Formats: C-alpha cells, sequence, structure tokens
RNA sequence: AAGAGCAUAAGUCAGCCUGACGUUAUUCAGCAUAGCAGUGGAUGACGAGACGAAAGUCGGCUCUAGCGAACUUUUGAGCC
RNA sequence: UGGGGCCCCGAAAAUUGACGGGGCUCAAGUCGACCACCGAUACCACGGAGUACCGCAAGGUAAUCUCGUAGGAAGGCGUUG
RNA sequence: AGCUUGUAGUCCGUAAGGGAGACAACCCAGCCCGUGGUUAAGGUCCCCAAGUGUCGACUAAGUGUUAAUACUAAAGGGCGU
RNA sequence: CUGGGGGGCACCAACCUCCAAAACUAAAUACUCCUUGAGACCGAUAGCGAAAUAGUAGGGUGACCGAACGCUGAAAAGUACCCCGAGAAGGGAGGUGCAAAGUGCCUGAAACCUGAUAGUGAUGGAACGAUACGGCAUGAAAGGAUCUCUGGCAUGAAGGAAUCAUUCGCGAGGAUGUAGUACGAAUGUCACUGCCAGUGUCGUAUCUUACGUUUUGAAGAACGGGCCAGGGAGUGUAUCUUGGUGGCAAUGGCUAACCUUUUAUCUGGGCAGCCGAAGCGAAAGCAACAUGUGCGCAGCCUUUUGGCGAGGCACGACGUAU
RNA sequence: UUAUGCUAUCAGGUGGAUGGCUCGGCUCAAGAGCUUAUGAAGGACGUGCCAAGCUGCGAUAAGCCCGGGGUAGGUG
C-alpha cells in the first residue's frame, strides 16, 4: 500500500466500501490468503468499471453448492435451478427474491469475510 | 478550463499568444471545408458529402414492436402472476396484443405449452412453438 | 521515352480462334517507417469459352506512363 | 646532386593600439620527451530534504532517482460571501 | 561567400558550473542543500592559484608568444643557418 | 341539394368526412411607467450617466455627446480674554472636549518636497546585487543562556603528511620503511566568558552587460515602460463526446409541463414522452447462439508439478444485404 | 562644520489610497394598469421678510376651502 494506494482509497466516499478495503487487507495478513488481497484490489478499481452479474451467469458456470465473491452488483435475469451461495456486494431486489426462492443465501462480504477465515474453495466472479 | 491553474503562465495553455486569435485558428466557422483542406476529418466524423436512397412517407409506414420467445416462454410464470395470461388446462393462454407487441420472433428455446395468439410469426418462430406441443393463432 | 527482360524464346511465318469475357475477396503502392479518394497490379473464388495428345497458356498488345470525386443528365437488366 | 627543419625576401590603407597586457632572446619562442604542483557543483565520505516503487503498519530498495522552454498531470496558499 | 539546398551523429533552442581575453551551439561536465577531500579540461615570470622546472637541439626574424575556428597570406627564390 | 368541398402529382372509380366566399364572443397568456416584498448581488474609479442644486456643469450651427463631488463630535460645547500685525488675514499664549476630530473637519498609504540622525565622501569606473571576511552605528519588546567567546579531553568517515634512513635515476624526482602513524568534517564531554542572532552603511576578494516580448539568435544602435495608487482579461444557454464519485437495474432508468406551495425552498403526485431491450437493407420486406470447441491470467486445490478456471483471446454456427 | 552629493530610517508638508459606515443602484417575484377640447404630457416666465439653485405652486402663486384621522407644536 503505497501512495497510490492511498491515492485510490482517497477517491472514494461510501464509508462502507473504505472498511472493507482496510479489513481486507488486514485478514488477507492475517490468514495469509491472497484471495482477500485480490478482492481488496478490485474494490479499489474505477468505480465506472465495477461488476454487474446477472443470474444467468451464476446458473450457466457455476455448479450445486458453490460459494461465490463477486465485487459488484448480482442482477436478476434469467432463471436460477439450483441452490447456490452468492456473497456479493450488493443485490437487487428481484435478485434477492429470485435466489431466495431457489434455496440459496445473499449475505455480504463481511459475513463471509467473518464465516470463513481463508476462501477455502470460494470463486470469484465478475 | 481550470482557471486558477494559469495565473501567471501568460499564454494559459495555448502556446505563442498568436494563437487563439478567432474563427482562423480553428479553420473555419461550423463544419466549414467540407472537402478543400478538412476532407479527411470529414470523412472520419462521418459526415460525407452525398445523397443515397429514399424515404416513405410515415403516415403509411409502420415500426413493429417485437418479442422473442424464449424471452415470452421464461416470463410466463409472471406474466399469469400479473393476471395477463391465463392458465387453463395448464397450456398457458397468451394474448400479444394485450401487451403491445406486433410480431414474434424465435431466438431461443421453448419448452412450456403456449397457445399464442398474434399478429406475425416468423417461421422458426412458429416451428419452435409448435415442436413444444403448443398452438399458434393469428389473431384476427 | 528511359531502364530492365527474352533463343527450341517474350522474336519470324502458317493453321485455328476472340480471355480486348460477366460477378466477387484480400494484399501491396500511391502515401518507407506512419493516417489520406479514385484507381492500378499481384494472387485467388463462381459462371462460361479458345488453342492444344496432354501438361498448361489466355482478365489485350514482355514489365513500369496514356488520366478525374460529389451533385446532375442519358443508356442497360430486373425489381422497390 | 637529391631529400628535410626553422627563418629571410616576395609583403602597400586610411582616428592612436592590440601575443588579452607588461614584457620576453642557451627564452617567458619552436621541435621531441619527462617530473612536481595548482585547478569544478565532476568523483569519494558524512548529515539533511524530496521523489519513485513495495509493505497492514513499523519501515525497506535506489551505481542503474533529482536540468528544462511549448505543454500534460498532482497537491497546496490567499481575497469576498 | 558568416551563400543556398541535402544527409549521419551530437548539440543550441530549453543547459547551469569550470577553461578558452570577451565567445548561443568549442574542450571538461549534464545540476536537490551544507561541510571536508581528490581530480578533469586547462595551466604554473608578473597581472593570476601553482615551475624564472629537468633533459637534447633549433630560431636572430620581437619571427613567434593564435587547439577547432566565418578571426590565421600565395606562386617563386635564398653561395641565411 | 337530383347540390358543393376535402382526403400533400393529374384523371376515373369505391369509401370516409365536412357545408366556404357575412358577424360577435369571457378564462388560461405577454409587458413593466408605477405599488409592495426578497436577495451566496455592488459598496463610492464599484452599482444606473447621476448616493442626484444630474441629462446637470461643459462641448457641438445642428442631429447629438456628456463629467467630478459622500463621512466633525455623544452634545457646537464651532476656540472666551491677552500680545504681534495695516488687518474681519495670520501667528503666539490660553481654553472646550475621552480624544482636535478646528469646518470639503473619520482613518490618513505611496510617489513628490523640507529638516534631522547613522554610514560614506572633492585620486575616482558603472545593471545599483549574491556569497565570505572586516570597520563604524544600533541590538527595549516580540529571538538564544550547555546560548556567544576561548580552551582541555574521548571517538573519529573519505583523505593523510613533515622528518629521517636504504635504494633507483644523466637530472627535475621516484620506490620502501618511519606510517595508514601525527592529524582530519563531525559526534560527545568538562571548564571559561558575556556576548551572539538580527538591522543600516562603507571596504576588501570571486561572480553577474536590467525586466517583459518578437526572434534561429536580445545588453542591443529591435519594440514597451518618468514615477506612485487604484481599475484591468477563459464567462452563460443549447447540444455532442469522455473521465472521478454515486442511486436504481431487463420485473430497466428518468420524468417534462403542471397540481398540492401553506410565498419562489420543501413533501407527495404527474407514464405524455426520451434512452435501453434486434439487426440487416435505398425500399418492399425478412428476422439471430439465454453457450458447441480450444488456449489460458487471477483465484482455489495439490505430490510445488499438475488440475479446475469467472473475465480475456481464438474458432465454429446463425440473421440480413449484395 | 567636506561643499555639491549617495544610501537607509525618523518628524513634518502635499495628496487622497486602505479600512469601517451608507436615506443610493441592480435583479427576481406578487400586484395594479390608461389619460386629454370640462384644454393633457412638456416648456417659458413669475412666486419666499432677508432667496441664487432645486422642489412645490400660478397674479388667491413653498399656496385657499370642506369632511375624517392626529395632538402640541409649525414655518420644503
Ligand atoms: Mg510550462
Ligand atoms: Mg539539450
Ligand atoms: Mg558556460
Ligand atoms: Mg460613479
Ligand atoms: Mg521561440
Ligand atoms: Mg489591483
Amino acid at each position: 500500500m503505497g501512495k497510490k494506494s492511498l491515492v485510490k482509497l482517497t477517491r472514494k466516499t461510501n464509508p462502507r466500501i473504505v472498511s472493507l478495503i482496510l479489513t481486507l487487507k488486514e485478514r488477507a495478513n492475517g490468514d495469509s490468503a491472497p484471495i482477500w488481497k485480490d478482492i481488496a484490489k478490485r474494490l479499489e478499481a474505477p468505480s465506472r468499471n465495477y461488476a454487474a452479474v446477472n443470474i444467468s451467469k451464476i446458473n450457466r458456470h457455476t455448479a450445486e453448492d458453490d460459494v461465490l465473491l463477486i465485487p459488484g452488483k448480482v442482477l436478476g435475469a434469467g432463471l436460477l435451478d439450483h441452490p447456490v451461495t452468492i456473497a456479493a456486494l450488493t443485490f437487487s431486489d428481484s435478485a434477492f427474491e429470485k435466489i431466495t426462492e431457489a434455496g440459496g443465501k445473499c449475505l455480504s462480504l463481511e459475513e463471509i469475510m467473518e464465516a470463513n477465515p481463508k476462501g477455502s474453495g470460494i470463486r470469484i466472479f465478475r | 478550463m481550470d482557471t486558477k491553474k494559469f495565473r501567471g503562465s501568460r499564454t494559459c495553455g495555448g502556446g505563442t499568444h498568436k494563437n487563439r486569435r478567432g474563427a482562423g485558428n480553428r479553420g473555419g466557422r461550423g463544419k466549414a471545408g467540407g472537402c478543400k483542406h478538412h476532407f479527411v476529418r470529414a470523412m472520419m466524423r462521418g459526415y460525407s458529402y452525398g445523397k443515397h436512397g429514399f424515404k416513405r412517407p410515415d403516415e403509411v409506414s409502420r415500426d413493429v414492436s417485437i418479442v422473442n420467445v424464449g424471452e415470452l416462454d421464461e416470463l410466463a410464470s409472471y406474466l399469469v402472476e400479473e393476471g395477463l395470461a391465463e392458465v387453463k388446462d395448464g397450456a398457458y393462454h397468451i394474448n400479444l396484443e394485450n401487451l403491445g407487441i406486433e410480431k414474434v420472433l424465435g431466438s431461443g428455446r421453448v419448452t412450456k405449452n403456449l397457445v399464442v395468439t398474434s399478429e406475425e410469426f416468423s417461421a422458426s418462430a412458429r416451428e419452435k412453438i409448435e415442436n413444444a406441443g403448443g398452438s399458434c393463432i393469428d389473431a384476427e
């Protein structure tokens, strides 16, 4: 975290993003898992180019009972067939309803980082 | 431009003070210089000279709205939930003129039983609809 | 014109012919490197032919000059 | 008689005057060598500032970072409300 | 022709500081601030810091005492040395 | 009237639709001489030309052009009486007032002018200064007191002798040993002293031919400025394109005019409409993959070598035009 | 006592900057909106005890009469 990452952090305004970035770097140092450092560097990118993932893509690529990190927002467009865990930064209301009806979960990045200390089997999507 | 960035610069980011005189430092006013000295820029912008084709009157022409069979199939449960469609004896009876669509295309898959009534049907849309056991009615 | 090419020939003569064909895609130079019309020249593709036992050659005259956008009128085939 | 080094004649311009000047003759000139010393912000050492990149921070690396016009970019000072 | 028009390298333009009498572009050097040290180009009779230095010869004309250089005279002759 | 007109080239037919060549008609709207209210407005070279004896003084035959000028104090309490003077001038003394603020009188800068103080000065060379060392003058406050001055001791990086001896060289001198020694920026420590920092001016040594601009090139015999104060130059509407940060998100996003305004805010409505969602083609018209294959970054698993592998890249297949 | 001068600071003159104040200006919003032959707007001249300009007024001339409000001073 040289002056470069400090500048990219200073641009942000939403407090939750800043707290996430700092805590992710701390947890990455704690567990020696590069997953959290990767997610931090992704969240620290330009806000114009974040990820917006539709339900169809998750249905296309994942399988039964996977765990998913989406540094962006999950949008509801398509049909979800099987249970999935999608810990993402934000959900739209239709996406939340579809994932709940399918039988999955919609837990934020804080909950996933607290529950799993190491990300032993997490799949990053974009 | 950032005026405070240039307090003490004199030229204010223009080079010599002999630039920024008027319209002759831009090559003319407007899109002026069509093909003498701005021809390459004229071709790259999308302002090439010429007239090509004709137009029909807007009285007679129409612009049809479209919906693919995949889209119509996927959101069928929501359609019957909103009371738009109908579910007598299982097969969905969906009428396209209440939604506001005048033609059904054929991109996508169809698995549910659909009884679709509308004005127009591409050949592949009809083929896909009837390969799933459904029926299509030319709504008149 | 100037330069380059050519000998069982790219030259001279005879026989038979009209490829001096319709349509179409790239790449090169004009315009090194490094944007820029139209337009030309090299490979090809589809459809028809000429000569020749066949292989092959033929998209004019051995290669590099002989030419011009938009708008407008006229002409050709079929359509909107 | 031929081949070389230095010098002389050939050689006259306009305000008074230009080896930088004084001056200099086994030289304070020319030719071939040599020794010692002087002389920069260059190079060496020490301390300090800034910058680039990395690191959670502490901090770490820089012989391979520190000139600058047209010009691009980043952070700050001031005036009135 | 310090002329005009090309080309390769490097410079001035936009380049401090040291030395050339002064010198846009010639030689050393590409430069954050302070202190000590040793050198480069160039110099060491006085102006002016450091040699009236060493060895072997030449010049008698104040010739010369002027790296490059837009700033420095030729053919010819001399029983001058 | 068994009539007439229209339906974006003329005529024919069907169908749809209307009755000109006469006339009137409130409300919703536009504007500001004028009245009221409000202000991220200007604050006396600004704001209207005019803080109005301002369209005035003044200028032009005329059409017409057109300035400068605000401020005593709480209260005039607006300087009694005396001397000088030709004096209804003015000066001195003496009063009023917290304070002369003494009449165009709040504060009272610079240019410019008069006097005084410090430095220097009638043998002397110039971009008016920077750096180091000295003379003279000052150094009350806001700056120092292990601070200023002078010395002793300990450690000391790069560098590093003198002197003497041996030896080499025609010689100027070199090499070895004395010696990486004595010293050496600085870092600590113990006594000693009352100055130092700073400011003005003059002298000595090195360096520098002002500043902006046009120029390949500026100290120029190229242009601009006598000096001082104040004023003085990237702004708004519409539209297109692209970044940093956000809201919502294919069951898409946003409303416009307007209504509720209870004074311009604000809360709640407002689905007309615009962009996105399907393209190709002049047009008629026709109308696509909701993953078939491979390479593989990040990340994860693992025998640390391989495996899975979102996004990325390369194919294959399909819609339409020719 | 070095004259004529040069540099810096101080005291005074001239001048009117800066600061503070401001019955003025400007912009927006809400209202209101015709008048004159029964002689208008505009102009010339006059009008005050001491009165030149502006303002008001018209030989009844900084003005006259009536009704209401207001109350002890008035003479732009
Ligand atoms: Mg610049
Ligand atoms: Mg350079
Ligand atoms: Mg120099
Ligand atoms: Mg004014
Ligand atoms: Mg220039
Ligand atoms: Mg000013």
